[PDB]
């Protein structure tokens, strides 16, 4: 897309491989829903169909990364950008206490098909844990999200 | 040092060790035989795969893609009954010469529906499916070009394409069945047993499946090229005439073979010069196909009569007719609805006057060929009437025509076929170049300096107006006293300086130097020099039946016999084909095109008998080595993240081996510091420059501790990537659910 920076597009490309598990560079509605459900959403097939029809220029029913990029695009009031990050965090912080715990990270990773050990989950937490309290808060989550 | 591939006179290549380097050539020691040595040109010796037992589905997965590693790869696959292999998008298919289990089953067909090349093992089905998907998605007609020498499997792989499409995308559509049931009919009139193939196609064909705007089949069309005329009257020691003759002689009802005065094939001259050939059963299979496409019993009879007519015409012996023949002539003139007198008159006398034995023979055969050839024209056209259409939006076209191959004596027929393959080869070069450019652009690989050099000058030599060989030939047919020798001199004088033309006596081969300058020429075809003996070029360039004989048959008693002919007596065979060939390229050039290279593994029709030198020659002749050279200019080694991950996860720390393939490979690039020049982390694959894959392979195989070390130095970065992957995925799901709202 043209509203996204180089950095931003790079991160989504990586995020995209999570839908595109087979690594052929294209996803269908099947893979769109599976991932969305894994992150606590639940679109109806009709809803996916409608959304995918905007960017699916051919009739194939499958899309690729740049079509994906535009499928995520929309008109946003300033408040919407931060509201979204704030809400992604709350996908991790499942109990709303303001801190992502190791058990919680573990929940998201395993939900997304990521394979890692408990020790490695602790490591992930530790590396994001800037203030050293052993969990991840909002500011720390944002910092990690936007860092090369 | 490391074993390498070097030339071998019967295996094509053999393993050996370089024992000595020279400025021009290398000294090789064949693996087995210490003390033995031989020389090979430096450019004829090739690096080998470390693992001589592995096999890959796409030759681009090889560490070293070259004619030797390619030959060896398909060889291992073929030994395990895997006859299909890719070179990027090109399908190589090696004739197995026996029926391999499961590979062509209806179930196996289902497993290919909708799948991209690479997601299943290489297969003719994948190529068929891709033509249909590109048609439907790209809104662009599609061609699948199936080439190879006689016996290589072009006709079989063409049937597999039609079968796959019919079962996959034509369930309720009978048009598909009429198209599938067409080939049995064509094969009867156009195929024949030769020493190279028991079911050799004696004509070229293009099969078009036509579609409407909704990928629904609306009709079909069949183009046929270069029917082998000479086979109608005389055939080689160990060959036969067209199937239909023997099929009708061994399958006709007691009644019919009585109405048509038919006996065993041994009773006819045209069949005189059959254990594995089920003429009887094939007759039955043919009649089935006729009912299946809509031939009435009357047409079936009309065709048969003419076939029979032609048979008796060949029995008439000579002067005038003996008595053995007056029964033949009687039968003949009755089946072709002719006046027994005018016929005998026409076979024995000419207007310019009496005829010798020879001249009466030529006139009998000439008429026979013309009748049969028109019969065949009528048949192919009949087939097109089983699925006509006034309009359509797209087609999928499958080309089934004989490639370049070696003959002891090259006459006009080889000249036409080699002309054809020059133009197809050009098309093929153009197309592989475009795919490669397209790939390099999609993945950011840059430029490739390597370019196939054009063969347009060779094509022009043959086909250019006024000065091309075909026009020079036509002039000769129009001269008062046409001569093969005068023709040949005309060509030499006109093209004395042509890069592509040579005089036979310049050859390194003594048998060619024996040919006088005005009796042949050598043309430097794409695949190599071909020495043409031009004797008979003038006669063979002529499809026209003498006026007297043609009148006899045009004004005939039988309406069907007259309808075959609804069309100086000269019709140029060369130029007629030129026009057909040019129409065919117009169509191909408007399509997206795929290529199936059929390889005949040996000259004995046996299974599991890989003749390396014979196969290497087909790979070379069919342009494949040309492709490998193009690939060497850029990134000839291409591996998916998945493929790399399975190959190398075992050499990495368990913590890394736990990542997904994409992130695994991404980590290897970072930990190894791989130079962006040599290595390209693509959209879905890693692209390596020549040698760089083998180099990366050595790195993975080096000191495990140091490797773990490199990975550790990149740990913070890896953990961050993993955070970002899941974090941004999360933002993604959210932006998506917000879009679902936005649209309501
Ligand atoms: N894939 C295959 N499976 C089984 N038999 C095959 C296959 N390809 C070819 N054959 C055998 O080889 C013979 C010649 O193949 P064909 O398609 O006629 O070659 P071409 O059309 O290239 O002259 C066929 O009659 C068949 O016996
Ligand atoms: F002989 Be095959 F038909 F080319
Ligand atoms: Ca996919
Ligand atoms: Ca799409
Ligand atoms: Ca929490
Ligand atoms: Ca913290
Ligand atoms: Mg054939």
């Amino acid at each position: 897309a043209d509203q996204l920076t180089e950095e931003q597009i790079a991160e989504f490309k990586e995020a995209f491989s999570l839908f595109d598990k087979d690594g052929d560079g294209t996803i269908t509605t099947k893979e769109l829903g599976t991932v969305m459900r894994s992150l606590g959403q639940n679109p109806t097939e009709a809803e996916l169909q409608d959304m995918i029809n905007e960017v699916d220029a051919d009739g194939n029913g499958t899309i690729d990364f740049p079509e994906f990029l535009t499928m995520m695009a929309r008109k946003m009031k300033d408040t919407d950008s931060e509201e979204e990050i704030r809400e992604a965090f709350r996908v991790f912080d499942k109990d709303g206490n303001g801190f992502i715990s190791a058990a919680e990270l573990r929940h998201v990773m395993t939900n997304l098909g990521e394979k890692l050990t408990d020790e490695e989950v602790d490591e992930m937490i530790r590396e994001a844990d800037i203030d050293g309290d052993g969990q991840v808060n909002y500011e720390e989550f944002v910092t990690m999200m936007t860092s090369k | 040092g490391k074993p390498v591939w070097a030339p071998h006179p019967t295996d094509g290549f053999q393993v050996g060790n370089i024992v000595d380097i020279g400025p021009d050539s290398l000294t090789i020691e064949p693996l087995n035989q210490k003390g033995k040595t031989f020389l090979a040109l430096i450019n004829q010796v090739f690096p080998a795969e470390e693992d001589s037992k592995k096999d890959v589905e796409d030759n681009c997965s090889l560490m070293y893609l070259n004619e030797a590693t390619l030959l060896h790869n398909i060889k291992v696959r073929y030994s395990k009954d895997r006859i299909y292999t890719y070179v990027a998008n090109i399908l190589i298919a090696v004739n197995p010469y026996f029926d391999i289990p499961k590979i062509y089953s209806s179930e196996t067909i289902k497993s290919y529906q909708g799948k991209s090349l690479g997601t299943m093992p290489p297969h003719v089905f994948a190529i068929a499916d891709k033509a249909f998907r590109d048609m439907k998605v790209l809104k662009l007609s599609q061609s699948i070009i199936v080439s190879g020498e006689s016996g290589a499997g072009k006709t079989e792989n063409t049937k597999f394409v039609l079968r796959y499409l019919t079962e996959s995308y034509g369930t309720g559509q009978d048009i598909y069945d009429r198209i599938v049931e067409a080939n049995p009919l064509l094969e009867a009139f156009g195929n024949a047993k030769t020493v190279r193939n028991n079911n050799s196609s004696r004509f070229g064909k293009f099969v078009e499946i036509h579609f409407n705007e909704k990928s629904s089949v609306v009709g079909g069309f069949v183009s046929h090229y270069l029917l082998e005329k000479s086979r109608i009257c005389v055939q080689g020691k160990e060959e036969r005439n067209y199937h239909i003759f023997y099929r009708l002689c061994a399958g006709a009802s007691e009644d019919i073979r009585e109405r048509l005065h038919l006996s065993s094939p041994d009773n006819f001259r045209y069949l005189n010069r059959d254990p594995l050939l089920d003429d009887h059963g094939d007759f039955i299979r043919m009649c089935t196909a006729m009912k299946k496409i809509g031939l009435d019993d009357e047409e079936k009879l009309d065709l048969f009569r003419v076939v029979a007519g032609v048979l008796h015409l060949g029995n008439i012996d000579f002067c005038n007719l003996k008595n053995k023949s007056t029964q033949a002539l009687e039968y003949c003139a009755e089946l072709l609805g002719l006046d027994q007198d005018d016929l005998r008159v026409s076979l024995t006398t000419r207007v310019m006057v009496p005829l010798k034995v020879e001249q009466a023979n030529n006139a009998r055969d000439a008429l026979a060929k013309t009748v049969y050839s028109h019969l065949f024209d009528h048949v192919v056209n009949r087939v097109n009437q089983c699925f006509p259409f006034e309009t359509s939006s797209y087609f999928i076209g499958v080309l089934d025509i004989a490639g370049f191959e070696y003959f002891e004596h090259n006459s006009f027929e080889q000249f036409c076929i080699n002309y054809c393959n020059e133009k197809l080869q050009q098309f093929f070069n153009e197309r592989i170049l475009k795919e490669e450019q397209e790939l390099y652009q999609k993945e950011g690989l840059g430029v490739n300096e390597v370019h196939y050099v054009d063969n347009q000058d060779c094509i022009d030599l043959i086909e250019a107006r006024l000065v091309g060989i075909l026009d020079i030939l036509d002039e000769e047919n129009r001269l008062p006293q046409p001569s093969d020798q005068h023709f040949t001199s005309a060509v030499h004088q006109k093209h004395k300086d042509h890069f592509r033309l040579s005089i036979p006596r310049k050859s390194k081969l003594a048998i060619h130097r024996n040919i006088r300058d005005d009796e042949g020429f050598i043309i430097r075809h794409f695949a190599g020099a071909v020495c043409y003996e031009t004797t008979q070029f003038v006669e063979k360039n002529n499809d026209a039946l003498h006026m007297s004989l043609e009148s006899l048959i045009c004004e005939s008693r039988d309406k069907f016999i007259r309808e075959l002919f609804e069309s100086l007596s000269f019709i140029s065979v060369g130029n007629k084909f030129k026009t057909q060939l040019n129409l065919l390229l117009d169509k191909l050039r408007s399509t997206g095109a795929s290529f199936i290279r059929c390889i005949k593994p040996n000259l004995k029709m046996t299974s599991h008998h890989f003749e390396g030198a014979q196969i290497l020659s087909q790979l070379q002749c069919s342009g494949m080595v040309s492709v490998l050279d193009l690939m060497q200019g850029g990134f000839p080694s291409r591996a998916s993240f998945h493929e790399l991950y399975n190959m190398y996860k075992k050499y990495m720390p368990d913590k890394l081996a736990r990542l997904d393939p994409r992130l695994f490979c991404k980590a290897l690039f970072k930990a190894l510091g791989l130079n962006e020049i040599d290595y390209k982390f693509g959209l879905t694959k890693v692209f390596f420059r020549p040698g760089k894959f083998a180099e990366f392979d050595q790195i993975m195989k080096s000191d495990p501790d140091h490797l773990a070390e490199l990975v550790k130095r990149v740990n913070h970065w890896l953990i961050c990537s993993r955070w970002k992957k899941v974090q941004w995925c999360s933002l993604s799901v959210i932006k998506l659910k917000n879009k679902i709202k936005y649209r309501a």
